[PDB]
C-alpha cells in the first residue's frame, strides 16, 4: 500500500481573477484556444468576458456549446472532430459537472485519436488501481477549468462519466492525467443565479467533504481539507440563501470552499452515498445535489451499526471504525457538551443536519419531491442492484447488501427512518 | 485600486507512506528516463542511505553519477561545479537528497542547467520575492525535472 496527493499545478481563486489568469495563458506561447460550454451559459452574457479579453491580445478562439446536462458519447466525439479540425492549443472549460467533465474526453481523444474510446472505458476505470500505464497526455494542448457553480469540485478531480448512445449504461473514466493543469477558481461568475441552484450546489458539496473524510481512503493530507469545508460552509451557506447576493462575502466563501472539498474528493473516493444518488438522479431525472441531500440522513445511521458485514480484512483491524470518526466533527464544529457520549453527538449532529436542510427547503422525502408509488416499487430493484456495481471502492466500511441497501430506499421514500 | 487575487500552487504529484521510495521511483523508469544525477550531502552517503537509490536505478538501467561535496550551506561556488557536471553529463532526471541544504541548492543548479546564458547575478534582483506577478521566468523543464 502506497498513498499520494495529487493536484492541479495552478489553482488561481479571488473575485475576479479570471481576466488576471487568463492574462498568463496569453503572456507564454499561446495561439489558438477552445472553449466547451453549455447552451444556457452562453445564450446569456457569461461566455463572452473570457473572450472579449482573449480576442484583445489576438488569437484564434470558438465555443462549442451543445452540452447538454449529461454527456453521451457523441457530443464529445462531435467536438473531438471539430478539436482536429482546428489544432487547438488551449481548451477552456465552463459551467459546472456535465460541461467540464465532457472537455476532458475531448481533451484524451484529440491527443490520441488512435486511440479508440473502448480502450478508455475498459482500461481506467479506477484510480486505486495504478499498475495500468495510461499514455501521456499534455504534449501539444493543456487544459484550464473555469468554475460557474458554487458546489461542484469538478475543476480539479480527474473524473469524468459519459453515457452510450444507443445504450443507457454509464461510461465512467478516472485517471489522475485528466486533472486540468490550471484551475481558475472566480466569485464574479456566480452573483445572480437564484436561490435554488445555491441550495443544491451548496449540499452537494457538504456531501463532497462529510464521507471523504470518514473514507477508508483517507490519508493525513486531505482529513485537513475535507474538515475546513464542513466549517466554513455551516457559517456562510446559510447565509447566502436567505440574503442571497446582498452579502457578497458569504458568496465568495462558499464558491472557494467548493474547490476545496473538490480537493479533498479528489484524493479520497466517495461513498455509497453518492453512488446510489449517482443513479436515482438520473432515471428520476432529478438534478444533482438533490439526490445526496435526503439520504444524507438515513445513509449516516447506516454507518453507526454493529453489522459483521464489512470488508473482509481491511477497513477494521487497521481502520477501528466510523462510528467516532463521524463524532469527531461533532465537537469539531461544536455541537457537544463537554461531556457526553458518541450517540449523543450522533444525534446532535444530525438535528444539525435536520434543521439545516429545513431552512433551506428542501423536501422531506422523496414522496414530496415528485415521485409516485407507480414507478419506484417496480423500478426500486433494478435501482438497488445496480449501485454496488457503480465504483464503490470499499469506501463506507459497512459492506453493503442489495437486500439491506433495498430498505434505505423503501424507507426514504415514505419519510420513516432506518431503526434495526 | 485592482483587488489581489491568491493561489495555490503544489507539485503536480507527492508520494507518501512507510516505504514509498522504490514503488514511487519505479514509475520513473516505466516513463522514459535514461539519464539522471543525485544530489547529496556527505554525512549521509558514508551510511547505506546512498544505495537504496542507486541500486533500483541501476537493475533497471539508468547512467546515475555522484555528487557528495554539498555541505551545510551552498556557497555558489559548489553549485556552479555542479552545473558544470550537470551540463556535461545532460541528465533527464535531476532527483535531490537531503532536507535543506542538498535540496535548496538543486534547485539553482536546475536554472543554471537549463539556461546557461543566463547569469546567477540577473536572477538577484528579478525573482526574490513571491508577491509580485509582473515578471516571469524562463520556462523551465524542457530538458529536465526535479525529484524531491
Amino acid at each position: 500500500n502506497m498513498l499520494w496527493h495529487k493536484l492541479p499545478k495552478s489553482i488561481y481563486f479571488r473575485r475576479g481573477s479570471l481576466p488576471i489568469a487568463l492574462d498568463e495563458v496569453i503572456t507564454d506561447g499561446h495561439k489558438r484556444a477552445l472553449i466547451v460550454t453549455d447552451r444556457f451559459l452562453f445564450n446569456n452574457g457569461y461566455a463572452d468576458q473570457i473572450t472579449s479579453v482573449l480576442k484583445a491580445a489576438g488569437v484564434e478562439t470558438e465555443v462549442f456549446f451543445e452540452v447538454e446536462a449529461d454527456p453521451t458519447l457523441s457530443i464529445v466525439r462531435k467536438g473531438a472532430e471539430l478539436a482536429n479540425s482546428f489544432k487547438p492549443d488551449v481548451i477552456i472549460a465552463l459551467g459546472g459537472g456535465s460541461p467540464m467533465d465532457a472537455a476532458k474526453i475531448m481533451w484524451v481523444m484529440y491527443e490520441h485519436p488512435e486511440t479508440h474510446f473502448e480502450e478508455l472505458a475498459l482500461r481506467f476505470m479506477d484510480i486505486r488501481k495504478r499498475i495500468y500505464k495510461f499514455p501521456k497526455m499534455g504534449v501539444k494542448a493543456k487544459m484550464i477549468a473555469v468554475t460557474t457553480t458554487s458546489g461542484t469540485g469538478s475543476e480539479v478531480t480527474p473524473f469524468a462519466v459519459v453515457t452510450d448512445d444507443a445504450t443507457g449504461q454509464k461510461y465512467p473514466l478516472a485517471d489522475y492525467a485528466l486533472t486540468p493543469d490550471m484551475a481558475i477558481v472566480d466569485a464574479n461568475l456566480v452573483m445572480d443565479m437564484p436561490k435554488s441552484l445555491c441550495a443544491f450546489g451548496g449540499l452537494d458539496a457538504v456531501t463532497h467533504a462529510m464521507e471523504a473524510y470518514v473514507s477508508v481512503l483517507a490519508s493525513e493530507f486531505s482529513d485537513g481539507q475535507a474538515l475546513q469545508a464542513l466549517k466554513l460552509l455551516k457559517e456562510y451557506l446559510p447565509a447566502s440563501y436567505h440574503e442571497g447576493s446582498k452579502n457578497p462575502v458569504a458568496r465568495e466563501r462558499v464558491h472557494s470552499a467548493a474547490t476545496i472539498a473538490g480537493i479533498a474528493f479528489a484524493n479520497a473516493f466517495l461513498g455509497v452515498c453518492h453512488s446510489m444518488a449517482h443513479k436515482l438522479g438520473s432515471q428520476f431525472h432529478i438534478p444533482h445535489g438533490l439526490a445526496n441531500a435526503l439520504l444524507i440522513c438515513n445513509v449516516i445511521r447506516y454507518n453507526a451499526n454493529d453489522n459483521p458485514t464489512k470488508q473482509t480484512a481491511f477497513s477494521q483491524y487497521d481502520r477501528p471504525q466510523a462510528r467516532r470518526r463521524y463524532a469527531e466533527i461533532a465537537d469539531h464544529l461544536g455541537l457537544s457538551a463537554p461531556g457526553d457520549r458518541t450517540a449523543a453527538k450522533i444525534e446532535k449532529l444530525l438535528a444539525w443536519l435536520e434543521t439545516l436542510k429545513a431552512e433551506l427547503g428542501i423536501p422531506k422525502s422523496i414522496r414530496e419531491a415528485g415521485v409516485q408509488e407507480a414507478d419506484f416499487l417496480a423500478n426500486v430493484d433494478k435501482l438497488s442492484e445496480d449501485a454496488f456495481d457503480d465504483q464503490c471502492t470499499g469506501a463506507n466500511p459497512r459492506y453493503p447488501l442489495i437486500s439491506e441497501l433495498k430498505q434505505i430506499l423503501l424507507d426514504t421514500y415514505y419519510g420513516r427512518d432506518y431503526v434495526e | 485600486r485592482a483587488e489581489n487575487m491568491l493561489w495555490h500552487k503544489l507539485p503536480k504529484s507527492i508520494y507518501f507512506r512507510r516505504g514509498s521510495l522504490p514503488i514511487a521511483l519505479d514509475e520513473v523508469i516505466t516513463d522514459g528516463h535514461k539519464r539522471a544525477l543525485i544530489v547529496t550531502d556527505r554525512f549521509l552517503f558514508n551510511n547505506g542511505y546512498a544505495d537504496q537509490i542507486t541500486s533500483v536505478l541501476k537493475a533497471a538501467g539508468v547512467e546515475t553519477e555522484v555528487f557528495f561535496e554539498v555541505e551545510a550551506d551552498p556557497t555558489l561556488s559548489i553549485v556552479r561545479k555542479g552545473a558544470e557536471l550537470a551540463n556535461s553529463f545532460k541528465p533527464d532526471v535531476i532527483i535531490a537528497l537531503g532536507g535543506g541544504s542538498p535540496m535548496d541548492a538543486a534547485k539553482i543548479m536546475w536554472v543554471m542547467y537549463e539556461h546557461p546564458e543566463t547569469h546567477f547575478e540577473e536572477l538577484a534582483l528579478r525573482f526574490m520575492d513571491i508577491r509580485k506577478r509582473i515578471y516571469k521566468f524562463p520556462k523551465m523543464g524542457v530538458k529536465a525535472k526535479m525529484i524531491a
